[PDB]
C-alpha cells in the first residue's frame, strides 16, 4: 500500500 | 559540486525545494555529502526528501510504462521502459553509494544510524520492484537486512513514538506486503507498531502527539486495506 | 536521436506523454523535427505540449525564485535564480531553433504557418518575461512580430472559431497585458476575438463547438480579471 | 493572466 511519502522536508 | 561550499549547497537546495526543483535538489545535496562531514537531522532530511521525490516520479513512470507494455504483451515501449529503469537504478545506486560512502559508517547516533538504514533498505526496495529473477533474491535481501538492522536499534534506543521508528516500521511492513509476498508479517508489524506507539501517546508533547500520529495513520490506512 | 527511426521517436514521445516525462519527450520530439520532414497536425501539438510542459516547469521555478530575491533585496539566492534563468532560455532558444531550421520557412499551408509563428512569439515571451534593460525591448519586438503575423495569416484564412486562431489571440492578448503594458490592447483584442467567434459558432458541430467554447471561456476568464 | 494551458496532447 502507502509508505512514507516522504516527499515534503 | 566541488567547489561550491558546504552552506551554500545547502542553502540551494532548501531553495531548489522551494521552486519544486528535486533533481537540483538531490543534486546540491549529493554535493554537501560528498565534502565529507556528517550531516544534522535537517540536512539527512533534505538528502532524503530530495531523492524520494526524484525516484518517485521515475518509479511512477515505470509503473506507467510496464503496464503498457504488459497490455500488449514493435520495440519501442520495452525500449523506453527500459531506459526509465536504469536512470531509476542508477539514482538508486547513487543513493546507496552516499549511504555506503560513508554516510552509515560514520553514523554512531541511533537517529542517524536509524535513518541511513532505512534508507538503504528502501532503496534496495526500489531496486526490487523492477528487479527480475535470482538478481531480485540478492536485492531482496539486501533491503531485508538493512530494514532489519534499523529496527533493532530502532527498538532498544527508541521510544515507540520516534517517528523515525514509525516510518520505519511501515515502510519495512510495506516491503513484507509487497515485495517479500509476506502479507502476514506486514499486517502483524503494522499493528504491533501502531498499538505499541498508541499506548506511549501520553508522555509526548502537543507537537510530537501531531508528528507521531499523523504516521500512526497511514500504518492504520494500510491495515484497512489489507484486511 | 540521429539513429533512432522518425516513427519511434513520435510512439516514444506518446509514451512521454503517458509517464509524464515531458524533458524525454521533448527530447524525441525535438529528434523527431530534425528529421528534415514536416510535421503533421498530430506531431506539431506533441512538439508543443512537451516543451510547454518543460519551459512551464522552468517558468514556475524562475519564479518562485525571483519572489524569493527579491525579498532579499549571500549570493546564493541570485546565483540559483540565474542558473535556471540560463537553463530557460536555453530551452527558448532551442525551440526557436527548431522553428527557424526548418519548420517555418517549410510551412505553407495556414494551419501549420500560424501554429509554428504562434510558437515563436510564445518562446520570445517567455524570454521577454526574464530580460532585463534594452536586451528586453528587442525580444519583445521578435515576440510581436511572430504575433501579428500569425494573427494576419489567421484572420484572412481561418473562420474566428479556429481553435488555432483563437488560441494564438488570447496567448497575444496575454503578451499585450503582461508584457506590452498595453492593457487595453489585450482588453480590446480579447472581446474582439470573443465576439467574432461567438457569432459564427452556428456554423459548427459538436465536437468543434465544443473545442471553440473551451478557449472562449479562457478569452472570457482574462476578461474578468482585467476588468 | 492566463495563456493557453497547452499542457496536455
Ligand atoms: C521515513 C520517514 C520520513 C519522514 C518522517 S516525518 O515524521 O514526516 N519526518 C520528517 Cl519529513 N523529518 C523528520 C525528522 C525527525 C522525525 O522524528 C524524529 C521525523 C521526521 C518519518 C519517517
Ligand atoms: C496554442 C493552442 C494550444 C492548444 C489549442 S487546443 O484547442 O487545446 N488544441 C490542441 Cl492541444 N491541439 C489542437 C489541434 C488543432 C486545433 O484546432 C484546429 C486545436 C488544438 C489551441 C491553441
Ligand atoms: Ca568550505
Ligand atoms: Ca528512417
Ligand atoms: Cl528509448
Ligand atoms: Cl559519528
Ligand atoms: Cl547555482
Ligand atoms: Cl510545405
Amino acid at each position: 500500500a502507502g509508505s512514507i511519502p516522504g516527499r515534503r522536508s | 559540486m566541488g567547489s561550491m561550499e558546504r552552506a551554500s549547497l545547502i542553502q540551494k537546495a532548501k531553495l531548489a525545494e522551494q521552486a519544486e526543483r528535486y533533481e537540483d535538489m538531490a543534486a546540491f545535496m549529493k554535493g554537501a555529502v560528498e565534502k565529507g562531514e556528517e550531516l544534522s537531522c535537517e540536512e539527512r532530511n533534505l538528502l532524503s526528501v530530495a531523492y524520494k521525490n526524484v525516484v518517485g516520479g521515475q518509479r511512477a513512470a515505470w509503473r506507467v510504462l510496464s503496464s503498457i507494455e504488459q497490455k500488449s504483451n514493435g520495440p519501442e515501449v520495452r525500449e523506453y521502459r527500459e531506459k526509465v529503469e536504469t536512470e531509476l537504478q542508477g539514482v538508486c545506486d547513487t543513493v546507496l553509494g552516499l549511504l555506503d560512502s560513508h554516510l552509515i559508517k560514520e553514523a554512531g547516533d541511533a537517529e542517524s544510524r536509524v535513518f541511513y538504514l532505512k534508507m538503504k533498505g528502501d532503496y534496495y526496495r526500489y531496486l526490487a520492484e523492477v528487479a527480475t529473477g535470482d538478481d531480485k533474491k540478492r536485492i531482496i535481501d539486501s533491503a531485508r537486512s538493512a530494514y532489519q538492522e534499523a529496527m533493532d536499534i530502532s527498538k532498544k534506543e527508541m521510544p515507540p513514538t520516534n517517528p523515525i521508528r514509525l516510518g520505519l516500521a511501515l515502510n519495512f511492513s510495506v516491503f513484507h506486503y509487497e515485495i517479500a509476498n509476506s502479507p502476514e508479517e506486514a499486517i502483524s508489524l503494522a499493528k504491533t507498531t501502531f498499538d505499541e506507539a498508541m499506548a506511549d501517546l501520553h508522555t509526548l508533547s502537543e507537537d510530537s502527539y501531531k508528528d507521531s500520529t499523523l504516521i500512526m495513520q497511514l500504518l492504520r490506512d494500510n491495515l484497512t486495506l489489507w484486511t
